[PDB]
RNA sequence: GCCGGCUAAGAUCAAGUGUAGUAUCUGUUCUUAUCAGUUUAAUAUCUGAU
């Protein structure tokens, strides 16, 4: 009752993003369109998981936060805010819309 | 065998017209509750606290270590209605 | 009345959306200056007659099955 | 734990609150930096409602205002903000 | 005045405690030195409980003074005071001793917590990492802008 | 987690404890199977026959 997999990606102008749990649903060509934005984000990979994104992996073993040296390196008067408002560290991370996966850093 | 990370505060120079509800709410200040079989120890007289009042000496317990050295190190000497009091670690008692 | 007016819900249909779209889009047109004394420039027509274009078109906009 | 509100007309009934609850946000429910006073509708300040707290539902000892956090975020451009429900409705105990 | 005065901010009365806490408050306005260390860190902890009271004007007085109380005795110690207070005090009042971390950050400069706290996150607890977000939430807001 | 697997990857029934609320623990079964309908993004589930 339904375009299939391939007529709802053959239709499209723009099957290179297409996915084959998106052509069931109520608006296939809508949600194709809505896909194709500029530079959107779309959803994130825990969709259908039902792990939670972190039942598999629950053995973390990594330190829990590094101290940055933008700050570590009367507690200081010369030294403290010129080494952290003055000696900082910019913080170089994802920029638009990586958006965290399960794992997302062991990968 | 261990020598630091105790958690057995001895307070010591307290007045013997003192309770157990003071002690209790002066170990609240730095801790929560030690109450592990029914509540948490007090000072020990000559009766086993029936008959004499205190044997100036009493101990405190607590969940952390970090909670009780900070707590050494701000209610060293604190006053108390009767008189001022010193903490220590051990002291050479119980 | 007012308690949600503009927005649909989890399966609010496309034409739903879009009809919604439109008629809230006119009104940042009525009601807005520099998009409503561009538009008089390109279609070369005053306030009034823009506005009023707008008005009619909040009817059934996006095309509509009436 | 949902709270629910009237959201009426805002009328020109300045807000109250309790003893207890003046300085929490008749919405936002915080302490921090209150930026303008809370209003009620017609239905909130009528005979036996004059003056009663926003939150406490009693006696009012000031006036109800929003969180900064609560008022940056165009919430008190809401119906009137009398904390009122199911439970906490007008045959409330 | 200042070991006279003690006494009295731990009376329950409410005109009481209101006008004793502002008048421990201006005893550190101008000099504000006046003090051993320990009898002001005491004070302070005396007056965390009471940074949540009933009445509103108590507890705008208890920030009031402890701004002036935390930057005449000092930001590293009023620090650490705080941090160890995180695990005692069940939460039934804690939060409040997070808001007392939040107006050092009121009443020092931002670098005055935030190296401090942010050590505090490399313990492995559970209920330590997450008092440390606790207290950073209550810290961006009331820090302001 | 260890060097694809060793059934700690999921759903679900009965009872106990307890909160303002969330919850926590013990004991099961898990269709090893097919078709039709409901339904699910797809599973699952349930409804009937064999
Ligand atoms: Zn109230
Ligand atoms: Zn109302």
């Amino acid at each position: 009752n339904r375009f299939t997999v391939a007529e709802l990606k053959q239709l499209v102008a723009r099957p290179d993003v297409v996915e084959m749990h998106d052509v069931t649903a109520q608006d296939p060509k809508l949600l194709v369109h809505l896909k194709a934005t500029r530079n959107s984000v779309p959803v994130p990979r825990h969709w259908c998981f039902k792990r939670k994104y972190l039942q598999g992996k629950r053995g973390i073993e990594k330190p829990p936060f590094e101290l940055p040296d933008f700050i570590k390196r009367d507690i200081d008067y010369q030294k403290l805010h010129d080494a952290f408002f003055k000696w900082q560290t910019k913080p170089k991370l994802t920029i638009h819309g990586d958006l965290y996966y399960e794992g997302k850093e062991f990968e | 065998v261990e020598e630091d990370r105790n958690t057995n505060v001895y307070v010591s120079g307290l007045p013997p017209d003192i309770t157990v509800d003071e002690f209790i709410q002066l170990m609240s200040k730095f801790g929560i509750i030690m109450r592990d079989p029914q509540t948490e120890e007090f000072k020990v007289k000559l009766y086993k606290d029936n008959q004499g009042n205190l044997k100036g000496d009493g101990l405190c317990c607590y969940l952390k270590r970090e909670s009780v050295e900070l707590a050494l190190k701000l209610l060293d000497e604190d006053e108390i209605r009767g008189y001022k009091l010193h903490v220590e670690v051990a002291k050479f008692q119980l | 009345q007012s308690k949600y007016i503009g927005t649909g819900h989890a399966d609010t249909t496309k034409w739903e959306w879009l009809v919604n779209q439109h008629r809230d889009s006119y009104c940042s047109y009525m009601g807005h200056f520099d998009l409503l004394n561009y538009f008089a420039i390109a279609e070369n027509e005053s306030k009034a007659r823009v506005r009023f274009n707008l008005m009619e078109k909040m009817l059934q906009p996006c095309g509509p099955p009436a | 734990p949902d709270l629910i509100f009237c959201r009426k007309q805002a009328g020109v009934a300045i807000g109250r609150l309790c003893e207890k609850c003046d300085g929490k946000c008749v919405i936002c429910d915080s302490y921090v930096r209150p930026c303008t006073l809370v209003r009620i509708c017609d239905e909130c300040n009528y005979g036996s409602y004059q003056g009663r707290c926003v939150i406490c539902g009693g006696p009012g000892v000031s006036d109800a205002y929003y969180c900064k956090e609560c008022t940056i975020q165009e919430k008190d451009r809401d119906g009137c903000p009398k904390i009122v429900n199911l439970g906490s409705s007008k045959t409330d105990l | 005045l200042l070991p006279r005065l003690t006494p009295i901010l731990k009376n329950r009365h409410e005109k009481v405690q209101e006008n004793c806490i502002d008048l421990v408050g201006r005893i550190a306005d101008r000099g504000a030195e006046y003090v051993s260390a320990r009898e002001w860190m005491r004070i302070c902890f005396e007056l965390l409980e009471l940074l949540k009271a009933h009445k509103k004007a108590i507890r705008r007085a208890t920030v009031n003074t402890f701004g002036y109380i935390a930057k005449a005795i000092g930001p590293h110690d009023v620090l650490a005071t705080l941090l160890n207070n995180l695990k005692v005090q069940e939460r039934q009042n804690r939060v409040c001793t997070t808001v007392a971390i939040a107006i050092v950050a009121e009443t020092c400069s931002p670098f005055t917590v935030l190296p401090a706290l942010m050590n505090e996150y490399r313990v492995p607890e559970l209920n330590v990492q997450n008092g440390v977000l606790k207290s950073l939430s209550f810290l961006f807001e009331y820090i302001g802008e």
